[PDB]
RNA sequence: ACCCGGUGAAAUUGAACUGGCCGUGAAGAUGCGGCCUACCCGUGGCAGGACGAAAAGACCCCGUGGAGCUUUACUGCAGCC
RNA sequence: GGAUGACCCCAGGCGGUAGGGGAGCGUUCCCGAUGCCGAUGAAGGCCGACCCGCGAGGGCGGCUGGAGGUAAGGGAAGUGC
RNA sequence: GCUGGGGCUAGGAGUGAAAAGCUAACCGAGCCCGGAGAUAGCUGGUUCUCCCCGAAAUGACUUUAGGGUCAGCCUCAGGCG
RNA sequence: CUGUUGGGAAGCAGCGCCAGAGAGGGUGAAAGCCCCGUAGGCGAAAGGUGGGGGGAUAGGUGAGGGUACCCGAGUACCCCGUGGUUCGUGGAGCCAUGGGGGAAUCUGGGCGGACCACCGCCUAAGGCUAAGUACUCCGGGUGACCGAUAGCGCACCAGUACCGUGAGGGAAAGGUGAAAAGAACCCCGGGAGGGGAGUGAAAUAGAGCCUGAAACCGUGGGCUUACAAGCAGUCACGGCCCCGAGGGGUUGUGGCGUGCCUAUUGAAGCAUGAGCCGGCGACUCACGGUCGUGGGCGAGCUUAAGCCGUUGAGGCGGAGGCGUAGGGAAACCGAGUCCGAACAGGGCGCAGCGGCCGCAAAGUCCGCGGCCGUGGACCCGAAACCGGGC
RNA sequence: GGGGGGAACCUGGGGAACUGAAACAUCUCAGUACCCAGAGGAGAGGAAAGAGAAAUCGACUCCCUGAGUAGCGGCGAGCGA
């Protein structure tokens, strides 16, 4: 295998579309922009995601809902992330927040709550909270739920 | 990893010289043959492990 | 530079788990006295935005 | 700072390349700015001269044309061979050109 | 002005092998149809046509274009109380 | 059919502006290349009624020119008027 | 009254026996450089080849009407059949 | 080193040799070994630097107990007007301060987003402080940077010529040849210019100099043209010329035939643009998004800045990001959740293929491509607006 | 001792407008362009009357990140710790 054999698979590297390069190309002259109007201009239209030709927009006619907050901003409160029993299936012995963090299950800065999906395993699981069903299943499967403060 | 060896071979038109920390596929594919130290073979196996 | 989130949308709308866009029904902010209980009640629910408009609004929320 | 010339007026050199290759002669002049040497009876050209006080009867004269200095190799006064030059430091402790084939001074 | 010797521009110019009538044609045709007329090339003249040249109509409208001006338009500011 | 873009056979489609899609040509530069073509003549220029390609193009030959050019296969753009 | 020489007043400012006159051959706001590649929903222009498909000039809404957003109509990929 | 072809060898041939040096530039063409260099080493009396090393010096240093002396004033602090901050008057704190009022010395005071209490944090109204950061007039190194309309405005005697009262504006213009060997001398000519001679491998390389396209101008030749109606061609046939059952050139007659581009419902159009030729000339890039796609890995995927290495070598780095759970304004609950009195009803949500193996896949990372957002964002063009100058 | 100069860079004192908001005034552009003063090879900042919830951290500067998050906003365009 040498350099002259090194080759991308079909489709991996595709040719660009080049416009305004002649009649034969299919993209000459107007360069696929049609004739005149704002959209054909350099700079083009207002943001198509929002603007609607001057009329009150779809978005702006909908009502606001909920607490939007106010200065000085987000109120610090403990935050929970749920991990399901099924996600605990891979572990042995003792599971803790730091282990679930490391496994890629639990995000940092989040308190750990166990949720009921899947089957419980006889494990000592250490967490900041449990759903009712998670608690039931873990007891029944012979595990030891330890509740933090 | 032997500097003395690399210095002796480096000026040869048909030889490309590398320390094992520098092993890279462009240089492998460039050349018809691969020649390695047992020592170099070892850091290589560590790298791909 | 990275896209900015449109806060006007972020305050009016939510992207559901399957990527639908849900908003509060319009038309009960005021002038309600002569509106039937059926009107008030039904306008108190969320509704799913029509597909073409939802797609536009989602594009305004690149980090949700 | 200065043009490096491996040859000087008027050591004996071999003309190693060009129409006059193989020729041997003394170095009449050295012209660092063109990096060139004049070698006796080598690279002769026919030059037209006007009827003048300098050249009554006029006609043509013969001239030695410069040679690119790399075309020229000094001949060792010791072993009589064309050679590259080396530098040697004396006790003096000056530096001299010496022949590469044997070790003789070229001056 | 014209002719001979000397020197020698310009706007303009898709290319041209560039006629009349009656028609037709984006509605006023050297250029299409039918017919009529017409050997090839100039020089001095005339201005009817080439919708002749010049100037991206200055009228008129349009642009959520501009500028000067006005006021009991709006909102400010100087200044004065 | 044959098994796979191996080529053959039968059949049907193939006017086209805005525009969508597909497949290619060529230009500059990099890897290939410490290679290879090159003064027994590079690039560029001028011919050609010749060869290949649907075409964009590519060969080849004669002349000019006088020192550079650069393959199969890939990469990147100041890439075609 | 005219006029030489030496001076002063300038850009929303000067100066004006008043014409929006004049302020270095175009002044309803000088010139130069800079913001600056201002902005231009307007006009113009937009460059190699071949192959398949192939529109619209409608509706709703729009300080909108020669511009837009959505729908309709075209195209390509995957799926259904 | 030799031979060989050549004006010339470095090409080709034979036989060698160096290499910690086969980066690169030259030499008459294409050279590791001819030259300048390159690898590897060496070098400063003088001046500059010296953040590294060494040495001085300045400076540096207890414990309880009592005393309540001191601890930055038109200051804090409150009010009024305003600025800064993400904060546009907002529940509006904090930091700064133009005006008015105006303290206290630790049992003093400021802060933790009005305010109050509690609980903490901190020590205002004096000053200094390397390094890590920014820039590029200057020197150097290196380009999937330019190659004389490009690249700086300037490769060249350019911020020049020239334009402008001035501020200011602002060009064009590179190449003989290996070597000047740059053409003695003769000939026509006042000179210019040329013809010989001569140099050169080459002189349509002769200095108005490499190559030398195109428009454009001319000389010579072939065919053709003065009864003819034309977007200039095309199809056919015949004549003549040329190269040798074929082809090339030319065009007499006959047939057919409304330039190109733009803009338009519609143009040959008497609608736009273009004298002709050559060269310059317009859909890009960064970051983010969204689909598609080629791979990697897969309940996981992936690193950023840096750090080490390299000197066209790659690696380390898990901070962080996306994903693995949703629903609710939220408290919160969770395979559910929200509305509700509801165990009602509804909204938004929740569940691979083969013989442990393979395979496929959520997802995610990277490449590529379409399109979108932000920037001048396809290119060219205003009238104007503003600032500082003249 | 000062004065004046220096391509950018830096700090301070002043400080627009086009533009964007498909009009426009708050808002944006932007504390940008520009003017001025000063500094130096850098400049600024700097040793908590800090942060802000961790029973925590420990000068300042700079890069990554946090994060287009928190918030701000004719709650518009946008702005943005
Ligand atoms: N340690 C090494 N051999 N490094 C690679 C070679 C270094 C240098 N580029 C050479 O080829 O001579
Ligand atoms: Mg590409
Ligand atoms: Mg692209
Ligand atoms: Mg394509
Ligand atoms: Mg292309
Ligand atoms: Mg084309
Ligand atoms: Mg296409
Ligand atoms: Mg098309
Ligand atoms: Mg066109
Ligand atoms: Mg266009
Ligand atoms: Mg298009
Ligand atoms: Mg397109
Ligand atoms: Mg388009
Ligand atoms: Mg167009
Ligand atoms: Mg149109
Ligand atoms: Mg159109
Ligand atoms: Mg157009
Ligand atoms: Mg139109
Ligand atoms: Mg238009
Ligand atoms: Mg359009
Ligand atoms: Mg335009
Ligand atoms: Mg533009
Ligand atoms: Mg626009
Ligand atoms: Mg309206
Ligand atoms: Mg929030
Ligand atoms: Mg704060
Ligand atoms: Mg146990
Ligand atoms: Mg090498
Ligand atoms: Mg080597
Ligand atoms: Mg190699
Ligand atoms: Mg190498
Ligand atoms: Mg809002
Ligand atoms: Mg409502
Ligand atoms: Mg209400
Ligand atoms: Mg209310
Ligand atoms: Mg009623
Ligand atoms: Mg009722
Ligand atoms: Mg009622
Ligand atoms: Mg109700
Ligand atoms: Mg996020
Ligand atoms: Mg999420
Ligand atoms: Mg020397
Ligand atoms: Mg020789
Ligand atoms: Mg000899
Ligand atoms: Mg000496
Ligand atoms: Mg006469
Ligand atoms: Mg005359
Ligand atoms: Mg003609
Ligand atoms: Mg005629
Ligand atoms: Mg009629
Ligand atoms: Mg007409
Ligand atoms: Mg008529
Ligand atoms: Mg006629
Ligand atoms: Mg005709
Ligand atoms: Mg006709
Ligand atoms: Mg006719
Ligand atoms: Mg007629
Ligand atoms: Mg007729
Ligand atoms: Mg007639
Ligand atoms: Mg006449
Ligand atoms: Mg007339
Ligand atoms: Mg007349
Ligand atoms: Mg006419
Ligand atoms: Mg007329
Ligand atoms: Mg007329
Ligand atoms: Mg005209
Ligand atoms: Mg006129
Ligand atoms: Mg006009
Ligand atoms: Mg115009
Ligand atoms: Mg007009
Ligand atoms: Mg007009
Ligand atoms: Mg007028
Ligand atoms: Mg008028
Ligand atoms: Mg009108
Ligand atoms: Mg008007
Ligand atoms: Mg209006
Ligand atoms: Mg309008
Ligand atoms: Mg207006
Ligand atoms: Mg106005
Ligand atoms: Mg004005
Ligand atoms: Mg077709
Ligand atoms: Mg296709
Ligand atoms: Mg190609
Ligand atoms: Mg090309
Ligand atoms: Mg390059
Ligand atoms: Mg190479
Ligand atoms: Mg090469
Ligand atoms: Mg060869
Ligand atoms: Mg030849
Ligand atoms: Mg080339
Ligand atoms: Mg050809
Ligand atoms: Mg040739
Ligand atoms: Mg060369
Ligand atoms: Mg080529
Ligand atoms: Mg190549
Ligand atoms: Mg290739
Ligand atoms: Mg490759
Ligand atoms: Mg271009
Ligand atoms: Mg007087
Ligand atoms: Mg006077
Ligand atoms: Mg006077
Ligand atoms: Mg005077
Ligand atoms: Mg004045
Ligand atoms: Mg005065
Ligand atoms: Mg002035
Ligand atoms: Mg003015
Ligand atoms: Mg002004
Ligand atoms: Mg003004
Ligand atoms: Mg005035
Ligand atoms: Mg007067
Ligand atoms: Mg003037
Ligand atoms: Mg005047
Ligand atoms: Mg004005
Ligand atoms: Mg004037
Ligand atoms: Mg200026
Ligand atoms: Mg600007
Ligand atoms: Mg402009
Ligand atoms: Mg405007
Ligand atoms: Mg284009
Ligand atoms: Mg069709
Ligand atoms: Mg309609
Ligand atoms: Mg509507
Ligand atoms: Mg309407
Ligand atoms: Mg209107
Ligand atoms: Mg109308
Ligand atoms: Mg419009
Ligand atoms: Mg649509
Ligand atoms: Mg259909
Ligand atoms: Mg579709
Ligand atoms: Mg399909
Ligand atoms: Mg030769
Ligand atoms: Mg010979
Ligand atoms: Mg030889
Ligand atoms: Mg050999
Ligand atoms: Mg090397
Ligand atoms: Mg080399
Ligand atoms: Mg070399
Ligand atoms: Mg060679
Ligand atoms: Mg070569
Ligand atoms: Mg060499
Ligand atoms: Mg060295
Ligand atoms: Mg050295
Ligand atoms: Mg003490
Ligand atoms: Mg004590
Ligand atoms: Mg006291
Ligand atoms: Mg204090
Ligand atoms: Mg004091
Ligand atoms: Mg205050
Ligand atoms: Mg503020
Ligand atoms: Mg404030
Ligand atoms: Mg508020
Ligand atoms: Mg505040
Ligand atoms: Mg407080
Ligand atoms: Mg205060
Ligand atoms: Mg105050
Ligand atoms: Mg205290
Ligand atoms: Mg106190
Ligand atoms: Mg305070
Ligand atoms: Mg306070
Ligand atoms: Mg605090
Ligand atoms: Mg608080
Ligand atoms: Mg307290
Ligand atoms: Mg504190
Ligand atoms: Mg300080
Ligand atoms: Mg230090
Ligand atoms: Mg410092
Ligand atoms: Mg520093
Ligand atoms: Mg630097
Ligand atoms: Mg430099
Ligand atoms: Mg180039
Ligand atoms: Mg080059
Ligand atoms: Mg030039
Ligand atoms: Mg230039
Ligand atoms: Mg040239
Ligand atoms: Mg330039
Ligand atoms: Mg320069
Ligand atoms: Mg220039
Ligand atoms: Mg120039
Ligand atoms: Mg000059
Ligand atoms: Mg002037
Ligand atoms: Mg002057
Ligand atoms: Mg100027
Ligand atoms: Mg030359
Ligand atoms: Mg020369
Ligand atoms: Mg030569
Ligand atoms: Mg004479
Ligand atoms: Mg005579
Ligand atoms: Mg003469
Ligand atoms: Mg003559
Ligand atoms: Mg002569
Ligand atoms: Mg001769
Ligand atoms: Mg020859
Ligand atoms: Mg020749
Ligand atoms: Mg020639
Ligand atoms: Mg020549
Ligand atoms: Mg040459
Ligand atoms: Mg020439
Ligand atoms: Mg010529
Ligand atoms: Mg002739
Ligand atoms: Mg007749
Ligand atoms: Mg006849
Ligand atoms: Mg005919
Ligand atoms: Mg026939
Ligand atoms: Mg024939
Ligand atoms: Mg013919
Ligand atoms: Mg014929
Ligand atoms: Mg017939
Ligand atoms: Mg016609
Ligand atoms: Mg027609
Ligand atoms: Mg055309
Ligand atoms: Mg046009
Ligand atoms: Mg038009
Ligand atoms: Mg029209
Ligand atoms: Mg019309
Ligand atoms: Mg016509
Ligand atoms: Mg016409
Ligand atoms: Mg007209
Ligand atoms: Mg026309
Ligand atoms: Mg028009
Ligand atoms: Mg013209
Ligand atoms: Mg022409
Ligand atoms: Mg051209
Ligand atoms: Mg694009
Ligand atoms: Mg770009
Ligand atoms: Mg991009
Ligand atoms: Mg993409
Ligand atoms: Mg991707
Ligand atoms: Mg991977
Ligand atoms: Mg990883
Ligand atoms: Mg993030
Ligand atoms: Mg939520
Ligand atoms: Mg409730
Ligand atoms: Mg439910
Ligand atoms: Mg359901
Ligand atoms: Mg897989
Ligand atoms: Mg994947
Ligand atoms: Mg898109
Ligand atoms: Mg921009
Ligand atoms: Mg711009
Ligand atoms: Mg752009
Ligand atoms: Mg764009
Ligand atoms: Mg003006
Ligand atoms: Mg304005
Ligand atoms: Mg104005
Ligand atoms: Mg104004
Ligand atoms: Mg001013
Ligand atoms: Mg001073
Ligand atoms: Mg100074
Ligand atoms: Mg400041
Ligand atoms: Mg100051
Ligand atoms: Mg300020
Ligand atoms: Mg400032
Ligand atoms: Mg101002
Ligand atoms: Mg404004
Ligand atoms: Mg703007
Ligand atoms: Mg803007
Ligand atoms: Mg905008
Ligand atoms: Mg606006
Ligand atoms: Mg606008
Ligand atoms: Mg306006
Ligand atoms: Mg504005
Ligand atoms: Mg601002
Ligand atoms: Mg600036
Ligand atoms: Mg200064
Ligand atoms: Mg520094
Ligand atoms: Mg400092
Ligand atoms: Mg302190
Ligand atoms: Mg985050
Ligand atoms: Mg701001
Ligand atoms: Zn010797």
């Amino acid at each position: 295998m040498k350099l002259s054999d090194l080759r991308p698979n079909p489709g991996a590297n595709k040719r660009r579309k080049r416009v305004g390069r002649g009649p034969g190309s299919g993209h000459g002259k107007t360069a696929t922009r049609g004739h005149k109007g704002q959209k054909s201009r350099s700079g083009g239209l207002k943001d198509p995601r929002r603007f609607e030709g001057g009329r009150s927009t779809t978005l702006m006619r909908l009502p606001k809902r909920g607490m939007q907050g106010q200065v000085p901003g987000e109120i610090k409160r403990p935050r929970y992330q749920g991990v399901n029993l099924k996600d605990l299936a891979r572990f042995e012995g003792e599971v803790t927040p730091e282990l679930l963090v490391r496994a890629g299950l639990l995000k940092k800065g989040y308190r750990l709550k166990i949720l009921g999906e899947g089957e419980a395993k006889p494990l000592k699981v250490v967490a900041h909270a449990f759903s009712k069903s998670a608690l039931e299943k873990l007891k029944a499967a012979g595990g030891e739920p330890v509740l933090l403060e | 990893g032997n500097e003395l060896v690399r210095r002796a071979a480096r000026n040869l038109p048909w030889v490309v010289t590398l320390a094992p920390e520098g092993l890279n596929v462009y240089d492998i594919v460039r050349t018809e043959r691969l020649v390695m130290d047992l020592d170099a073979w070892e850091v290589f196996q560590n790298r791909i492990g | 530079p990275k896209m900015k989130t449109h806060k006007g949308a972020k305050k009016r709308v939510k992207i559901t788990a399957s990527g639908k866009v849900v908003a509060m029904k319009t038309g009960k902010r005021h002038l309600n006295w002569q509106k039937s209980g059926k009107e008030i009640r039904q306008k108190g629910r969320k509704f799913v935005l029509a597909k073409p408009e939802a797609e536009r609004i989602k594009l305004l929320l690149p980090y949700e | 700072m200065r043009v490096k010339m491996h040859v000087k007026k008027g050591d004996t050199v071999l003309v190693a390349s060009g129409k006059y290759k193989g020729r041997v002669g003394k170095v009449k002049e050295v012209l660092p700015k063109k990096y060139a040497v004049i070698v006796e009876g080598v690279n002769i050209v026919k030059k037209a001269v006007r009827v003048s006080p300098k050249y009554p009867q006029g006609g043509f004269i013969e001239k030695e044309a410069p040679l690119h200095a790399s075309k020229v190799r000094p001949i060792c006064p010791a072993c009589g061979k064309p050679t590259r030059v080396r530098k040697k430091f004396l006790e003096n402790g000056k530096k001299i050109r010496v022949c590469a084939k044997c070790g003789g001074a070229l001056d």
